C-alpha cells in the first residue's frame, strides 16, 4: 500500500495473508473456512495466515492454517486479467472471536465516490522498494467506469473497476494482490493489477466482487 | 533471434509479491526479483536450477 497509514493490530481482522515460504499475496476471510484471494494468487502449498500484524515476528493472535482447495475462477484469463477471482478453503476451521472476523459480501455493486479500505502488506513505495512489517492501510474512492476506462484503454472488463487517486500518491501495489477493498463493510474488490503504483492517471483495478455473489455461494457450498 | 535470457526482468501489472530468478547478463549469474502474479515473459523462472539450465551461459 503507497500513501495508506498503519491500520492498527488485528483492526483488519478479515485480512489474511497467503504464505509460501514468505508473504506473496492478501486475501479475505468470507467463513470459518473460505478465503476469497485473486486467480493470479493461485500457488502451490499455500499456508493462510490469519490474525497477522506484524507479518515477520510471531505475535500471538496468529492462526496458520494450510490451504486444502484453491479455486480459481474457470473462466480467468490470465492473458487479459479477466475474472481475477480465487477462493481457498481452510484446511481445518479457523477459530472466529475480535481479532480473526469474516467480512460480509456484497447484496449490491457500491457507486463510484464511495469510500472503501483498501489493505496489505505490499510495497509502500511508488519508486523503489519497501515492504512494511505490520499490515498497511488507505481509505480510497470507487472510480467511474468511464475513468477506468479511459485510464487503461481496451483493457477494462465489466468485471472490473479502478480506485483510487488520479493525481497519485496513493494506491495498493506489489504484495496487495488478492487483498480487500471494502466498502461499507462489504468486500466489494480484490486487488489485481495496475500501471505501476500510485501513478498519476493510473488508478488501481480491482476485480468487481459483486458480480461473482452467486458464484462464490455454491462453489463454497459444493466444496 | 534475441536471447529472452538477456532481457531485463518483467514485474508485469499483477500485484503479488511472487519470488522469481531472472538471468542477469550483466552479473552472470541467476538473480531473484519480484513477479506481479501474470504475463510472464521467458527470463522468469521458479528456481536457480531452472534459470541456470534455460539461460546458463547467455
Ligand atoms: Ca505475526
Ligand atoms: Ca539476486
Ligand atoms: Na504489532
Amino acid at each position: 500500500i503507497v500513501g495508506g497509514y498503519t491500520c492498527g493490530a488485528n483492526t483488519v481482522p478479515y485480512q489474511v495473508s497467503l504464505n509460501s515460504g514468505y508473504h506473496f499475496c492478501g486475501g479475505s476471510l468470507i467463513n470459518s473456512q473460505w478465503v476469497v484471494s485473486a486467480a493470479h494468487c493461485y500457488k502451490s502449498g499455500i499456508q493462510v495466515r490469519l490474525g497477522e500484524d506484524n507479518i515477520n515476528v510471531v505475535e500471538g493472535n496468529e492462526q496458520f492454517i494450510s490451504a486444502s482447495k484453491s479455486i480459481v475462477h474457470p473462466s480467468y484469463n490470465s492473458n487479459t486479467l479477466n475474472n481475477d477471482i480465487m477462493l481457498i478453503k481452510l484446511k481445518s476451521a479457523a477459530s472466529l472471536x475480535s481479532r480473526v472476523a469474516s467480512i460480509s459480501l456484497p447484496t449490491s455493486c457500491a457507486s463510484a465516490g464511495t469510500q472503501c479500505l483498501i489493505s496489505g502488506w505490499g510495497n509502500t513505495k511508488s519508486s523503489g522498494t519497501s515492504y512494511p512489517d505490520v499490515l498497511k492501510c488507505l481509505k480510497a474512492p470507487i472510480l467511474s467506469d468511464s475513468s477506468c476506462k479511459s485510464a487503461y484503454p481496451g483493457q477494462i472488463t465489466s468485471n472490473m473497476f479502478c480506485a483510487g487517486y488520479l493525481e497519485g500518491g496513493k494506491d495498493s501495489c506489489q504484495g496487495d494482490s488478492g487483498g480487500p477493498v471494502v466498502c461499507s463493510g462489504k468486500l466489494q474488490g480484490i486487488v489485481s493489477w495496475g500501471s505501476g503504483c500510485a501513478q498519476k492517471n493510473k488508478p488501481g483495478v480491482y476485480t468487481k466482487v459483486c458480480n461473482y455473489v452467486s458464484w462464490i455461494k455454491q462453489t463454497i457450498a459444493s466444496n | 533471434r534475441p536471447d529472452f535470457c538477456l532481457e531485463p526482468p518483467y514485474t508485469g501489472p499483477c500485484k503479488a509479491r511472487i519470488i522469481r530468478y531472472f538471468y542477469n547478463a550483466k552479473a552472470g549469474l541467476c538473480q531473484t526479483f519480484v513477479y506481479g502474479g501474470s504475463r510472464a515473459k521467458r527470463n522468469n523462472f521458479k528456481s536457480a536450477e531452472d534459470c541456470m539450465r534455460t539461460c546458463g551461459g547467455a
